[PDB]
C-alpha cells in the first residue's frame, strides 16, 4: 500500500519565539548564511516550559541570557530531534 | 436573503425570503399565525400596494435595505400600524442647560 | 515686577478648584473658554480629570477646533497617553462606533461626521497614533461610498490620500498598494463626471511608500508624477508634504543638485506658515537632514536632527512614536559623527530611548522596531570594539547580533528577499561578523550584500560603494588575499569621487586601505603617493569645513513656490 | 414552532421558534405549564422589545459565518433599557 | 568606514 | 507590438507550449538583430528586455496576468513522462531557454506557488521524466532567480531521495525486532515537510482505516 506522509514537530504554537519565523522553516540565522549547506542540521529543541525553539535560535539566546524568552523561567532542555 | 417585518395592528413577523422570492408565497407564512386568507390581506410599503407577481427584489426590498441588523419595513391591510413606544429621551449634556 | 493676573486667567483657576461641582456645566462653555479649563487641568497635573472628558468624542470635537492652541492639545494628548488611559484608542473606537449609525441617515448629518473624522483623524495622524487614525479614516471613507453624489467622491479621494499616509508611518505597506488602487476608483469616476481631481497629494504619498520599500526607480517615477500636479491653490501642508517626500527620492537616486533646491524650499515654506516649533516643521528637518546625511554634511546633520528632535520634544510630550523616529535619526547621526572619536554616549541613549518608546506603543513584530533596533545594534558593535575589556566585547557583539537578525527577519517578511533593506542588513552582518571573528560567514554575508544591492540599484550607487568597502576591509585583514581587495578598494575610491569628491568620510578608510594593502607586499612607490593623498584629503575637506548650520543657510528663500517646481521638473 | 411575545403596550412579537433559542429565559416561558404559547412580558416595553427580537434574526443567521460579522447597531438612547433585557433574557 | 546609511 | 502579435492566436489546446516558443522566436531572432547588423549595444538590449517584460506581463482589463500559469504548465507539460517523444538531453537544451522567458516574469512569487502545487501533484504520483531533471530544474531556478526563491522548492526534491533510505531503514526495522511483524502488503512511504509541500489544503474530514492497514 503506497502512502504519503506529512511530518511536523510536536510544537503547537507553530512559531519560534526568537527568530519569529515559521517553526517548520529555517531560523533567521540559517536563512541568511546558507540555506542548503546548513539546513540539514537546523533542528529544534524543546524545554521544561514545553516551548520548542529553533536550536540555533535557542543556543544564540543562551549565549547571553539563560532564561526562556516566552516566560521568565530557567531554561532546561528536555528533548531534541 | 431578505429580512423584513409586517405590522397590521400590533403584530410583527420577522420572516426571511430570498431576494428573488415573490409576494404570493410569503402570505402562506403569514397565514400560519393570523389564520387569514392570502387574497384578503394586502401589504403596503411607503403607502403603495405590492403586486403578487413581482418579487421582493423588484419592489425595492433588496439586501442592503433589508439587512439582518436594520431591515426594511412594510405595512399590511385587509393602514393601522401602531407605533411601538416613545423611548425615554436622553439629555444632550453637551447642550447648555 | 508683579503684574496682576488677568481676570481671564484668574477665573480659570477659580473654576478648576471647583471642577467637581461644575463639571457638567463646563461643557456648556464656549470653545475658547473650554480649552483653557482643560489646559489648566494638565498644568495643575489633574490628568485624571483631564482624561475624564477627553474620552468622549463630542467633548474632544469642540477642543479640536482650537487651532491656535493645537500645539498645547498635542502636549496634553501625549500626557494622557503616558498617564495611562488610551485616549487615542477609545476616541477612534467611539468615532467608528457612532460613524456606522448614520449610514441610513441623511447627508446633512453625515457630512458633519466626515468633518469630525478629518480633524480627529488628522490630529491622531499628527500625534503619531497611526494605528488609531486608520480606524477613524476607514469609518469616514465608508460614509463617502454610500450615497452617490459628486461631493462624496470628492472626499472619498481625500480619505485615501490620508489613509495612505497613516499606513506609510504604520509600516502597513502591503495594504498601502490596495488603498492607492481603491483611490483610483473614485478618482477616475470623479474625472469622468467633469471634475479632474488634483493628483498631487495622492501621488505624493507614493513618494514615501515606494521610497520605504526601496523602490527608488518606481518612487522617482512617482516623484516626477507627484511634482507635476502641484498648484499654488493647494494647502501649504499638502505642498510641503510633496516636497519633502519628493526630495527623499532624489537623494537615493544619487542626484544632489535638484534635491537641495526642493527640500530647502520645503524647510523655508514650512517655517513660514507654521513656524519654528511646529510638528510639520520638524517633519521637514528629518527629511532635510536625510539630505545632509548622504551628502557628507555630517557636521550639521547631527545638529539638524538635534534641532528636529527638540521641536518634537517641545510639542509631542514623552513616549510618542514621532519622538522615537526623531530619536532614531539623531542616534544614527551621532553614530557616524562619533565614529573616529568613539564617543557613543548620547548615541546609545538616543538609541535606547528609540527602543524604549516604540516597544511601549507598537507591537513587538512591528517593522519600525527593525529600523530602530538596527541602529542600536550598530551602536553596540562600535562600542565593543572601543572597549578594552574582552569580556565586555564578547557579550555586546552578541547583543548586537541579536538585534540585526531580529530586525532582518521583520524586513524579510515585509519587503521580500530581493530588496535594499534586506541587503542593507546583509552589509551590517558582514561588518558584524568581522568583529565576531566569523570571517567565513562574513565573506558569505558580504557577497550576499553586494550581489543583491547592486543587482537592482545598479553598478553605480552610494550604498553599493560602501558595501564594497565592507568586503574590501575584510580581505585586507582576515582573508589576507590582497589581490581581491586591490580591485575592490579601487572601486570604492572610484565611486567616492564621482559625487562626494575626494574629501569623503568613507574614503579615508579607503585610501588607508590601499596603503595597508600596499604595505604588506612591500610596495612603496604608491604608499608615498597615497600619503600625499591623505595630506590632500586631510586639508581639502577641512579647508571648506567651517562651522555653519542649516537654519540660517536656507534663511529667506529668493526662490518662490513656482521657482522651485518648474526648475526641478524641466531638468 | 411559533413563539409569541407580548409587551407592556400589548404589541405582538410572534416570531420563529428556533430564532429564540439564543435566550434561555424565553425557553423558560415555553417550559413548565406554558406548553403559539401564551407569554406575559409586561415589565419590558414594546419599543425596547422591537430590538430584542430584532437581535434574534441577527444572531441565528451569523452563526459560524465565513465573512466578518458586522456589529449590531444599538442606539445610545435605547442602550440603557436594552441592556436590561440582555441580563433578564440571558441573551 | 562608519557604517551603511541606516 | 511584434510580441503581442506572436501571442495573439492563442490556441486553447496548446496554450503554454505555443506561448514560450512564440516569445523565444521573437527573442531568439531579435537577439541576432541587435548583434548581426547593430553592435551589441546595452541600450538596445535593455529596450528588448524592457519590451519583452511588457508583452509577457500583460494584464487584461480587470483581470490577472496569464504569464505565471502558462510557464508553470509548460514545465509540467514537458517534464511529465507521458510525452515520450524527446529525451533528457533535449530537455536540458529546451529548458535552458525556458530561463530566458522566466526572467521576464514580474510576479515570480505566484509562479512558485503554481509550480510547486503542480510539482506536488506530479512528483508524488511517481511520474516524471527523470529525477535528475527535477534536480537540474530547481538548480537552474535557484541560480537564475534567487537563493531563497526555491527554499520550499528545494525541499520538494531531496525528500524522496531520503525516502528510499527511510524505506530501507523501515525495511531494516521490520527485520530486526524481537518478534515477527508483517504488514500484509508491500508498504512504500515517502515523508513530506509541512512548511514546504503545499499538501495542507483543508483536511476538514477525518478518517479511520480498517484493520487491514
Ligand atoms: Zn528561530
Ligand atoms: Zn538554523
Ligand atoms: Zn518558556
Ligand atoms: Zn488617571
Amino acid at each position: 500500500w503506497n502512502a504519503v506522509a506529512l511530518w511536523a514537530w510536536d510544537i503547537v504554537v507553530d512559531n519560534c519565539a526568537i527568530c519569529r519565523n515559521h517553526i517548520m522553516d529555517l531560523c533567521i540565522e540559517c536563512q541568511a548564511n546558507q540555506a542548503s549547506a546548513t539546513s540539514e542540521e537546523c533542528t529544534v529543541a524543546w524545554g521544561v516550559c514545553n516551548h520548542a525553539f529553533h536550536f540555533h535560535c535557542i543556543s544564540r539566546w543562551l549565549k547571553t541570557r539563560q532564561v526562556c524568552p516566552l516566560d521568565n523561567r530557567e531554561w532546561e532542555f528536555q528533548k531534541y530531534g | 436573503d431578505v429580512f423584513l417585518m409586517i405590522r397590521r395592528h400590533k403584530t410583527t413577523i420577522f420572516t426571511d425570503a430570498k431576494e428573488s422570492s415573490t409576494v404570493f408565497e410569503l402570505k402562506r407564512i403569514v397565514e400560519g399565525i393570523l389564520k387569514r386568507p392570502p387574497d384578503e390581506q394586502r401589504l403596503y410599503k411607503d403607502d403603495q400596494l405590492l403586486d403578487d407577481g413581482k418579487t421582493l427584489g423588484e419592489c425595492g426590498f433588496t439586501s442592503q435595505t433589508a439587512r439582518p441588523q436594520a431591515p426594511a419595513t412594510v405595512g399590511l391591510a385587509f393602514l393601522c400600524i401602531e407605533p411601538f413606544s416613545s423611548p425615554p429621551e436622553l439629555p444632550d449634556v453637551m447642550k447648555p442647560q | 515686577e508683579w503684574i496682576p493676573e488677568t481676570l481671564y486667567n484668574t477665573a480659570i483657576s477659580a473654576v478648576v478648584d471647583n471642577y467637581i461641582r461644575s463639571r457638567r456645566d463646563i461643557r456648556s462653555l464656549p470653545e475658547n473658554i473650554q480649552f483653557d479649563v482643560y489646559y489648566k487641568l494638565y498644568q495643575q497635573g489633574r490628568l485624571c480629570q483631564l482624561g475624564s472628558e477627553f474620552c468622549e468624542l463630542e467633548v474632544f470635537a469642540k477642543v479640536l477646533r482650537a487651532l491656535d492652541k493645537r500645539h498645547l492639545l498635542h502636549h496634553c494628548f501625549q500626557a494622557l497617553m503616558d498617564h495611562g488611559v488610551k485616549v487615542a484608542s477609545v476616541l477612534a473606537y467611539s468615532f467608528s462606533r457612532r460613524c456606522s449609525y448614520i449610514a441610513e441617515s441623511d447627508a446633512a448629518v453625515k457630512e458633519k461626521a466626515i468633518q469630525v473624522g478629518f480633524v480627529l483623524g488628522g490630529f491622531l495622524s499628527d500625534a503619531g497614533w497611526y494605528s488609531d487614525a486608520e480606524k477613524v479614516f476607514l469609518s469616514c471613507l465608508q460614509l463617502c461610498t454610500l450615497h452617490d453624489e459628486m461631493l462624496h467622491w470628492f472626499r472619498a479621494v481625500e480619505c485615501c490620500v490620508r489613509l495612505l499616509h497613516v499606513r506609510n508611518g504604520n509600516c502597513k505597506y502591503h495594504l498601502g498598494e490596495e488603498t492607492f488602487k481603491l483611490a483610483q476608483t473614485y478618482m477616475d469616476k470623479l474625472s469622468k463626471h467633469g471634475q479632474q481631481a488634483n493628483k498631487a497629494a495622492l501621488y505624493g504619498e507614493l513618494c514615501a511608500l515606494l521610497f520605504a520599500k526601496s523602490h527608488y526607480d518606481e518612487a522617482y517615477k512617482w516623484c516626477i508624477e507627484a511634482m507635476k500636479e502641484i498648484t499654488a491653490g493647494l494647502p501649504v501642508k499638502v505642498v510641503v508634504d510633496v516636497l519633502r517626500q519628493a526630495s527623499k527620492a532624489c537623494v537615493v537616486k544619487r542626484e544632489f543638485k535638484k534635491a537641495e533646491q526642493l527640500i530647502k524650499h520645503a524647510v523655508y515654506l514650512a517655517r513660514d506658515h507654521f513656524g519654528s516649533k511646529h510638528p510639520k516643521y520638524s517633519d521637514t528637518l528629518l527629511d532635510y537632514g536625510f539630505y545632509l546625511l548622504n551628502v557628507d554634511n555630517i557636521c550639521q546633520s547631527v545638529a539638524i536632527y538635534q534641532a528636529a528632535l527638540d521641536i518634537r520634544q517641545s510639542v509631542f510630550g514623552g513616549k510618542n512614536i514621532h519622538v522615537a523616529t526623531a530619536h532614531e535619526d539623531l542616534a544614527y547621526s551621532s553614530y557616524v559623527h562619533q565614529y573616529s572619536s568613539g564617543k557613543f554616549d548620547n548615541a546609545l541613549f538616543h538609541a535606547e530611548r528609540a527602543i524604549g518608546i516604540i516597544t511601549h506603543i507598537l507591537p513587538e513584530d512591528h517593522l519600525l522596531l527593525a529600523s530602530s533596533k538596527r541602529v542600536k545594534a550598530l551602536i553596540l558593535e562600535e562600542i565593543a570594539i572601543d572597549c578594552h575589556n574582552k569580556e565586555t566585547e564578547q557579550r555586546l557583539l552578541q547583543e548586537a547580533h541579536d538585534l540585526h537578525l531580529s530586525s532582518l527577519q521583520l524586513a524579510k517578511k515585509a519587503f521580500g528577499e530581493f530588496n535594499v533593506q534586506t541587503a542593507k542588513h546583509y552589509g551590517n552582518l558582514g561588518r558584524l561578523y568581522q568583529s565576531m571573528r566569523k570571517f567565513k560567514e562574513a565573506e558569505e554575508m558580504h557577497i550576499k550584500a553586494i550581489q543583491i544591492k547592486e543587482q537592482l540599484l545598479g553598478q553605480e550607487d552610494y550604498e553599493v560603494a560602501l558595501s564594497v568597502g565592507h568586503l574590501a576591509s575584510l580581505y585586507n585583514y582576515d582573508m589576507n588575499q590582497y589581490e581581491n581587495a586591490e580591485k575592490l578598494y579601487l572601486r570604492s575610491i572610484a565611486i567616492g569621487k564621482k559625487l562626494f569628491g575626494e574629501g569623503y568620510s568613507g574614503l579615508e578608510y579607503d585610501y588607508r586601505g590601499l596603503i595597508k594593502l600596499y604595505n604588506s607586499i612591500g610596495n612603496y612607490e604608491k604608499v608615498f603617493e597615497y600619503h600625499n593623498v591623505l595630506s590632500n584629503w586631510n586639508r581639502l575637506r577641512d579647508r571648506q569645513y567651517s562651522v555653519t548650520d542649516a537654519l540660517e543657510d536656507v534663511s529667506t528663500s529668493p526662490q518662490s513656490t513656482e521657482e522651485v517646481v518648474q526648475s526641478f521638473l524641466i531638468s | 414552532m411559533y413563539v409569541k411575545l407580548i409587551s407592556s403596550d400589548g404589541h405582538e412579537f410572534i416570531v420563529k421558534r428556533e430564532h429564540a433559542l439564543t435566550s434561555g429565559t424565553i425557553k423558560a416561558m415555553l417550559s413548565g405549564p406554558g406548553q403559539t404559547n401564551e407569554v406575559n412580558f409586561r415589565e419590558i416595553p414594546s419599543h425596547v422589545l422591537s430590538k430584542v427580537c430584532m437581535y434574534f434574526t441577527y444572531k441565528v443567521r451569523y452563526t459560524n459565518s465565513s465573512t466578518e460579522i458586522p456589529e449590531f447597531p444599538i442606539a445610545p438612547e435605547i442602550a440603557l433599557e436594552l441592556l436590561m433585557a440582555a441580563n433578564f433574557l440571558d441573551c | 568606514n562608519k557604517g551603511p546609511a541606516a | 507590438d511584434e510580441g503581442l502579435r506572436a501571442t495573439s492566436n492563442l490556441t486553447q489546446e496548446n496554450m503554454p507550449t505555443l506561448f514560450v516558443e512564440s516569445v523565444l522566436e521573437v527573442h531568439g531572432k531579435f537577439v541576432q538583430l541587435i548583434n548581426t547588423v547593430l553592435n551589441g549595444d546595452q541600450h538596445f538590449m535593455s529596450a528588448l528586455d524592457k519590451a519583452l517584460t511588457s508583452v509577457v506581463n500583460y494584464r487584461e482589463p480587470k483581470s490577472v496576468c496569464k504569464a505565471p500559469e502558462l510557464l508553470a504548465k509548460y514545465c509540467d507539460n514537458l517534464l511529465k513522462k507521458s510525452a515520450k517523444g524527446m529525451t533528457e538531453n533535449e530537455v536540458e537544451d529546451r529548458l535552458t531557454s525556458f530561463i530566458t522567458v522566466f526572467k521576464y516574469i514580474d510576479d515570480k512569487d505566484v509562479f512558485q506557488k503554481f509550480y510547486a502545487r503542480m510539482l506536488a501533484k506530479r512528483l508524488i504520483h511517481g511520474l516524471s521524466m527523470s529525477m535528475d531533471s527535477e534536480e537540474a530544474m530547481i538548480n537552474k531556478l535557484k541560480q537564475a532567480c534567487g537563493y531563497e526563491f526555491t527554499s520550499k522548492l528545494h525541499r520538494m526534491y531531496t525528500d524522496m531521495s531520503v525516502s528510499a533510505d527511510l524505506n530501507n531503514k523501515f525495511n531494516n526495522f521490520i527485520k530486526n525486532q524481537d518478534t515477527v511483524i508483517d504488514l500484509g502488503i508491500s508498504f512504500q512511504i515517502y515523508v513530506l515537510q509541512a512548511g514546504a509541500w503545499p499538501l495542507t489544503q483543508a483536511p476538514s474530514s477525518t478518517f479511520a482505516i480498517p484493520q487491514e492497514l
